[PDB]
């Protein structure tokens, strides 16, 4: 996914939006910390690997 | 119904003409989006009539 976002900058900003919010990139960060964004520090530890 | 002697293909189209235009050709166009990238499809099948 890191390689894909560097090639996607040639044509479309929606390409850079479809990945990081709707598709796989927003979903992959949740498995280590599910809702850590509730504060400045990682809290509300619902899921922790 | 009169027999006539010709000598080349240019002699034939002078007195008799050419072929008949086909009536069974169809053209299809489709615009698609594949993960933010455009895709255009052109489909001309071979005529059955």
């Amino acid at each position: 996914l890191l390689i894909k976002i560097k090639q996607a900058d040639t044509n479309t900003k929606v390409e850079n939006v479809l990945s990081i919010n709707a598709l796989n990139f927003s979903a992959e960060f949740e498995k280590l910390l599910t809702y850590d964004v509730n504060t400045g520090l990682t809290a509300s530890v619902t899921l922790d690997l | 119904l009169k027999p006539k002697r010709i000598s080349s293909l240019l002699d034939f189209t002078t007195y008799y003409g050419g072929a008949q235009n086909e009536q069974g050709i169809t053209v299809k166009l489709t615009d698609t989006l594949i993960e933010g990238a455009e895709n255009r499809t052109i489909n001309v099948p071979e005529p059955t009539f």
